[PDB]
């Protein structure tokens, strides 16, 4: 046991298990050239660099899986929510940390992954005749995430059977629980909007269904804690 | 009206820092403060003078310096669009310069109780232009 | 000419009468052979105006108790003056277990014996007292009133289970020593309305000082 | 002409006239001992250190004078207003700068001064029989100040004839206009409330009545610009 | 005060304000190759190099602006008028100096500029159906200049909003008055006619309308003084 403390926050997470650094790159600030050359972007090191602990989601024998959209997820709660709202341009890396409190008498496996530009696609009506672009609920599901309706096709006709081709980490209950992923800023632009375009999505699906002999707490809590690595903003409003 | 503007019309997209200058042409005896303020893309024109000041602004005093220059950080007309049919790369990045009366206009008996301010723009060194577009409504006509 | 008479300690020294308790044998005021006096250095009239020359002050005080009969007579009566450290509760009866509690310094002396004197240290939990407080100490109007500035409470009483045999008058003198002042402010120029705030007559405003006929005629 | 620029603000004030440093002390942070010994108070150097320019007041042939109360005046407008509101303890020095735009055909004199613990006192009824402690309008007059009703006794039975015994500076129109005063934190406590107790008050009274031969703008604007020197706060809410 | 004296002339102009050197080049004579190779062109240094002071024009609350055409303007009055008339080929630089005598109780702004090959264009009839090339009054307005009829389009369908793209200098009354411009010989020929082709034009337009509280001399005099820098002529007649 060893509790990391970076900010007015103090998560009592494991000493130092294995963390998957995304696409093999630590999120950093910027050389000296961007979508702003006579506009030196202030780099929030203040309260924009602490631990955020999203409202734990409950895993049932039936959860289809969940997903969050960055940077949206936090533009809500937080002083990082203060920045993302009062600023025009934005660039920031991350570091998610998904924990699972369960007993040795439970069992399951969660695939946790980061998928850049995660574009959803609802039923398209019901059978497939309605160009209805998903609600403002599926495009930016705040800090409480959103559930997958068709886990198999990740809600975008792509097979989850191949999701591991993204920065991912497994969470097999009989072997661990906490899993970590350091995401670097991935975009086709140095500085992009932090309110309309969501640089990516964090998925967390039960590949091996949760289960327990009858009599154990049936819902295992999944606690997602994240830390904004190298925030950057330009021009306030 | 600016040469800058007219040239841009001969180009499809661009980006850089700008530089508006303001020249007070009033009497010499005239004094007072005007508050020039720029509001980057998004944040609508400040409600009142107060709130406007809480963001990048410059209090200009003609009693002292008779000509102040404001720098627009960066404007990028690259965010593509498609209006009625003229799918031209629409700015989107419309900053917003507002000038406010910080103090009332002050003049002694004997001076013009109203003056004018000329504005001079131009892009900064780091300006670019990409893609040519011969859009010109003023065309050559056979006698 | 030695500029020593203009120091701060030479300005604020001198034992002044700040309190006068009264224990009539029978009557209205203090019908129980005892009374509670809250240390108030404005017990001395012209003191307010003076101290109020500054915004922050720090000092100690030597209190002296000259007690006698209304006539000025000396009598074989034993008294007990008790001190209630700001924070402890004060007596309410002629034998509230208050006079019993040790943490409340008492000092017995007979009228035969010369005046009794004791020193109260700079109480306040602040760096200094402050005659002005532009705010509210985080229904009712609690403005200008500064909390921690309470020096304590002296509780005079005739020792013994029964009432006193003669009428008594205890005069309380206090000389402040080792003074430090800060932030000098303009000298009061309008009569005082309440011991509380600096309110003044909102129409009866007079000029700082006497006036003359014409500015050319002296 | 020379415009000082400390923050996203840019006041085009005189090159460097005379400034009266209050009680002869530059506002500073703190040694290493306060009302917080195991609580290292964060020192806002960010947007809490820029220029604030209060809504110019208009000086008439009849203005009785005005006054503001610090730190209140700014807890309103500003990110310094953000701090003073979301923080418990506070300590901060200052630097006021009062400017006057008028012509050589006007005339007057303003006494500008700083008076620690400026306790007001209304009429006390009308003639003097009502312990009515002044309204919440006179104790904390926001960022728009408040007018003196009895300039002669500064609204507190003290003669203005002696106000110069405070950090002050004169503004005689025929000789200048801008006047400056650097106020250091003056309190009987290291860290005090920044919302209930107003460390002091800034007064600005017309000692020599404004005047102009008929035909000149009758109202001369007084522009108060101030800068928070060495802000300090402890424990957010 | 310091009066420059180059010739039997003596203008008492300011000590040395700011002068805009045209296209960044001091008018000079010539290397050793021209429209005359076995014809060494005599360079009038005599009376062709003195100060000429054109009849001051009066600026009203309504003046639309004026313009002169070089070298024409002087081929009239002057010994430089003697040369330009009795010679075939010509090449000469210049140096104009426009002064404005007004009081601190007036106000206005003049844009003074040099525009090479300034071709006028009258109304073209009235509405626009007459190939009437402007009179011999608008093509060569002697030494008394000529007024603009359509200041906005500089009488040639070009927007004055952009005239500053030429060697120019502003004359804002509240800030100055005298303005100077050194023009170098600009032509597509080494030696050109000094009687038919006017190398350029000097414009001087009121961008900020002249004004004065009622009772001040309503007309402010604009005094144009010029000096021929490096005159050159070939073959007399």
């Amino acid at each position: 046991v060893a509790q990391l403390t970076i900010g007015n926050s103090t998560i009592t997470t494991q000493e130092a298990a294995n963390i998957i650094v995304g696409y093999g790159e630590w999120p950093s600030y910027c050389s000296d050239s961007d979508a702003t050359a006579v506009d030196k972007p202030t780099r929030p090191d203040v309260s924009v660099n602490r631990f955020y602990t999203l409202d734990t989601k409950l895993w049932e024998k039936s959860s289809k899986g969940w997903y969050w959209k960055f940077p949206d997820v936090l533009t809500e709660t937080g002083v990082f929510g203060q920045n993302a709202q009062f600023h025009y341009l934005y660039r920031s890396g991350f570091c998610i940390h998904v924990q699972c409190n369960a007993s040795k008498f439970h069992q399951g496996a969660l695939l946790v992954a980061i998928l850049p530009e995660y574009v959803i696609g609802t039923v398209a009506g019901g059978t497939g005749t309605e160009d209805s672009h998903p609600p403002y609920k599926q495009t930016q599901p705040g800090a409480d995430g959103f559930e997958l309706q068709h886990p198999y096709v990740l809600d975008a006709g792509i097979p989850i059977s191949q999701l591991t081709v993204c920065p991912h980490q497994w969470i097999n209950l009989r072997t661990n629980n906490c899993a970590t992923i350091i995401v670097p800023y991935i975009n086709a632009l140095p500085f992009d909007s932090a309110l309309n375009h969501c640089n990516f999505g964090l998925l967390v699906v039960p590949i091996s269904p949760l289960d327990y002999d009858q009599g154990a707490t049936p819902v295992i809590p999944i606690t997602i804690t994240l830390a904004p690595m190298c925030s950057e903003f330009a021009g306030l409003r | 009206s600016t040469l800058l503007g007219q040239l841009c019309g001969y180009y499809t997209q661009w980006s850089g820092s700008l530089e508006v200058t303001f020249m007070f042409t009033g009497s010499f005896m005239a004094t007072g403060k005007m508050l020039i303020a720029y509001t980057p893309p998004g944040g609508p024109l400040p409600k009142d003078r107060a709130t406007a000041m809480l963001g990048t602004h410059v209090i200009w005093d003609f009693g002292l310096q008779s000509s102040v220059t404001l720098v627009i950080p960066w404007i990028s007309n690259t965010h593509y669009r498609a209006h009625a049919r003229d799918g031209v790369f629409d700015y989107y990045t419309t900053g917003l310069v507002s000038i406010w009366y910080q103090t009332n206009y002050v003049v002694p008996i004997g001076a013009p109780n109203t003056a004018y301010i000329i504005a001079l723009a131009a892009a900064q060194k780091n300006f670019t232009m990409k893609l040519c577009k011969d859009a010109s409504d003023i065309l050559q006509t056979g006698t | 000419h030695s500029t020593a008479e203009t120091t701060l300690d030479s300005f604020f020294s001198r034992a002044g009468l700040v309190g006068e308790i009264d224990l009539p044998l029978e009557g209205t005021t203090n019908p129980n052979g005892y009374a509670n006096w809250d240390i108030d250095i404005t017990g001395y009239a012209q003191m307010r105006r003076k101290v109020e020359l500054f915004t922050y002050m720090r000092f100690d005080a030597e209190f002296t108790f000259v007690a006698c009969t209304p006539t000025g007579g000396v009598v074989p009566q034993l008294l007990q003056y008790m001190f209630v450290p700001p924070g402890a509760p004060k007596p309410d009866s002629r034998e509230s277990l208050a006079w019993q509690t040790a943490t409340n310094p008492s000092v017995f002396v007979k009228l035969s014996d010369p005046p009794a004197q004791v020193s109260v240290p700079f109480m306040s939990p602040a760096s200094a007292y402050q005659w002005f407080y532009d705010g509210y100490p985080t229904k009712d109007l609690e403005y200008g009133a500064c909390p921690n500035n309470m020096m304590g409470t002296f509780s005079v009483r005739t020792v013994g289970t029964s009432k006193s045999k003669y009428p008594l008058v205890v005069r309380i003198y206090m000389r402040m020593k080792h003074v430090r002042a800060w932030i000098p402010r303009p000298m009061r120029n309008q009569n005082y309305l309440f011991k509380a705030n600096p309110n003044y007559a909102g129409n009866s405003i007079k000029p700082t000082g006497a006036s003359r006929t014409a500015i050319t005629t002296l």
